[PDB]
């Protein structure tokens, strides 16, 4: 579709508590002498 | 005459670097990297523009696809837009993303195949045929990310199968 | 305060009268022992940071963070305070450039 | 353990009760309540954080 | 007096919303990986 | 243990499991779900550059030991607010001794004080003199004089003064 | 090094595009909410986070 | 009820980008105790190029 004309929401969203948001684990030559 | 104090300390730290440096002329693997090759090639990967512009548009991309997230021209514009700046892994993220929340869309499909690598075109061509058969577009994606003769003819063949009526 | 920076600059200007404390034999076989040492490590030098290090973005970003803690959120800030805290912004803002100054500075920036 | 570390917390926490109390109230108060000191900030108290033996 | 006495191991919070999101991510992304091996000319169950 | 068995079904350690151990842990409170485990672990040297920051701060700071963001919380005082609050006569009994009474207010559950809020911004927004930021300052400890006036006031408090307020 | 005299402004009359520009850029104005409530039934942090 | 003020192209170009043209926002007040409507539009100019966030 065409679907001119999209409006925005900017928002002070996405709240991060210092952890992974879903439960689920989110873990994932040499010096010497010739 | 008049004593120069400074002096004698300035011969004695002579004397002691040369010393050093003839020890140190004994080393096996000391590495240098010459400042000449480093400033020259400094500017090898020089430019996006503004930060500030292109986090505007990053800030209108994520709000036009939290606003929209069933659009693929949103999907499609988060997609350049991450790709354009940043990583291409965010950008592939962003397009699965949109993929995922815009099915059958033969747009976003595309810039999924264009912002992924072919080991992972070939995935979502596959997933694109799935949720959205008899498309042109995708079967000449999965063709042309074959990188050989028999599997662009099965390919050839499966899009036959699938749309005769494709010229 | 004074009167240790007075000290310590007298203790300076006999250092460089009275030369290097350290005579250069004993220089010469530390050297040559950390040498030895190293090689049986087998220590491999750590070279300047590359054009491309995978890592450096990372680094740079927690170098960044940790230089911004010590700027606590208090009554007011300094002129060369809030320099500071405009410089980390802009590093915060475009972490490429101010990779490529801070190399540009580690190689040239000798005094 | 160091029961002379203890005797410098108490005297620590003592001397800062004082300077509270001589902030507070300009003679010497006889026997201010620990209400005063020891309730926590949310309820309006000073909120201190005490290990000594101060029976309610 | 004990060692432990009003000592309290903190416990995580917000554990539900986090489980349920780990259950959103879960049930969205189950058509994806049931065909995830599955590819489009190195398959003889894929058309089917 | 628990990390080995999911991987054993190729799954992710949720947060339900071993939540309690949280507070526990070999870092303090166990904080591997915490964020930016993956980007903080990649930069060493956490202690020596905690107790070099000394000679770089003029704030002495006595958490010397370990960091919060990189160990984990190695303590949870809150049973130990909890504890306090109940043994001083419980949430009852210390406003007892204050003056939440007299406020009127039969909410002891929604009622918010404003912290350094009670002017506009005590003038903090200006350029004002050091004599009128002492005053400024201090304004806070009248308020904490009158919220714990009535337990302070009492004749058995001080000495025998008795002063009655004029009119 | 003169000591500038104890003197403040005299009255406030303007307001609005005159003087509200620099109280909007400069001495912007915060959040003003959710930073000075206590909620003094509660406790949001922790007992000692500070 | 100006959930739609926010107003841009975000129309795909044939190659290389896609358009980042705004569009002229607006904002809508109605009276239905009334059977009032006053539109009060906001232009493009004014929410471009005007170094700020959203809030």
């Amino acid at each position: 579709d065409e679907t001119y004309g999209v409006n925005v929401q900017f928002e002070s969203d996405e709240e991060e508590g210092d952890e992974d948001v879903y439960g689920e684990v989110r873990e994932e030559c040499t010096l010497s002498a010739n | 005459g008049e004593l120069d104090m400074r002096k004698i300390g300035q011969a004695r730290n002579t004397l002691m670097d040369m010393r050093l440096s003839q020890v140190s002329d004994s080393v096996s693997g000391q590495t240098v990297v010459d400042p000449k090759g480093y400033l020259t090639d400094l500017n090898s990967m020089i430019p996006g523009g503004d930060i500030n512009d292109i986090k505007k548009a990053r800030l209108l991309l994520k709000s036009v696809r939290e606003t929209n997230p069933h659009h693929p021209p949103a999907w499609i514009a988060s997609a350049r837009l991450e790709e354009v700046t940043g990583k291409l892994q965010v950008a592939r993220n962003l397009i699965m993303k949109g993929t995922e929340m815009c099915p059958k869309s033969e747009d976003v499909w595309l810039e999924a195949a264009r912002l992924q690598p072919g080991d992972t075109a070939k995935a979502v061509v596959a997933q694109a045929v799935r949720h959205l058969p008899q498309s042109v577009r995708i079967y000449i994606r999965a063709a042309e990310l074959e990188t050989d003769i028999r599997a662009k003819k099965r390919v050839l063949r499966k899009a036959l199968e699938h749309v005769p009526n494709s010229v | 305060t004074r009167l240790y920076l007075k000290a310590e600059q007298e203790r300076q200007h006999n250092y460089l009268k009275d030369g290097p404390y350290i005579t250069a034999e004993e220089a010469v076989a530390v050297y040559t022992t950390t040498v030895h040492w190293l090689e049986s490590r087998r220590f491999s030098p750590i070279p300047f940071p590359p054009l491309s290090y995978k890592h450096d973005t990372k680094l740079l970003i927690l170098a960044l963070e940790r230089l911004k803690e010590a700027y606590s959120v208090k009554s007011r800030l300094n002129q060369s305070q809030r320099e500071e805290l405009g410089l980390i912004e802009q590093a915060y803002d475009n972490p490429h450039e101010a990779l490529s100054r801070i190399k540009r500075h580690l190689l040239t920036q000798r005094a | 353990n160091t029961q002379e570390l203890l005797d410098l917390l108490v005297k620590c926490e003592n001397k800062i009760q004082t300077r509270i109390k001589i902030g507070l109230n300009s003679k010497m108060p006889s026997r201010f309540p620990p209400v005063v000191f020891y309730t926590p900030k949310e309820l309006g108290g000073l909120g201190m954080l005490s290990m000594g033996h101060v029976l309610i | 007096t004990r060692m432990g006495d009003k000592a309290q191991r903190t416990k995580p919070q917000m554990q539900e919303e986090r489980r349920a999101k780990r259950r959103k991510r879960d049930e969205d992304r189950h058509d994806i990986n049931k065909m995830k091996g599955y590819t489009l000319l190195s398959e003889g169950i894929d058309e089917m | 243990l628990k990390r080995q068995e999911a991987i054993a079904q190729n799954r992710r350690l949720t947060l339900e499991d071993l939540e309690d151990s949280w507070d526990r842990g070999i870092p303090r409170i166990n904080t591997l779900f915490q964020k930016d485990r993956h980007t903080l672990a990649y930069d060493k040297g956490w202690r020596v550059r905690t107790d070099f920051k000394q000679y770089q701060v003029l704030k002495q700071n006595p958490f010397w030991w370990t960091h919060q963001r990189h160990d984990g919380k190695l303590w949870n005082l809150n049973n130990y607010r909890t504890d306090m609050i109940q043994a001083l006569g419980g949430v009852e009994g210390i406003l007892e001794h204050t003056l939440f009474k007299g406020t009127y207010f039969p909410t002891w559950e929604g009622l918010f004080w404003e912290k350094a809020s009670g002017f506009e911004e005590s003038m903090k927004w200006k350029k004002l003199t050091n004599a009128q930021r002492s005053g400024l300052n201090q304004i806070p400890n009248r308020r904490f004089t009158l919220w714990w006036s009535p337990t302070i006031n009492r004749a058995n408090v001080y000495v025998g003064f008795q002063v009655q307020l004029d009119l | 090094k003169p000591l500038p005299a104890p003197l403040d402004g005299q009255r406030k009359k303007r307001g609005g595009r005159r003087y509200r520009k620099m109280k909007e850029r400069l001495g912007l104005t915060e959040i003003r909410k959710q930073a000075n409530r206590m909620s003094f039934g509660e406790i949001e942090e922790d007992a000692y986070q500070e | 009820d100006d959930t739609n003020v926010y107003r841009v192209t975000i129309h795909k170009t044939f190659e290389g980008n896609l358009t980042t043209k705004p569009i002229n926002g607006a904002i809508f007040i109605f009276n239905p105790r009334t059977g009032q409507l006053f539109l009060k539009i906001i232009h493009t100019s004014v929410w471009a190029g005007q170094k700020r966030l959203g809030q």
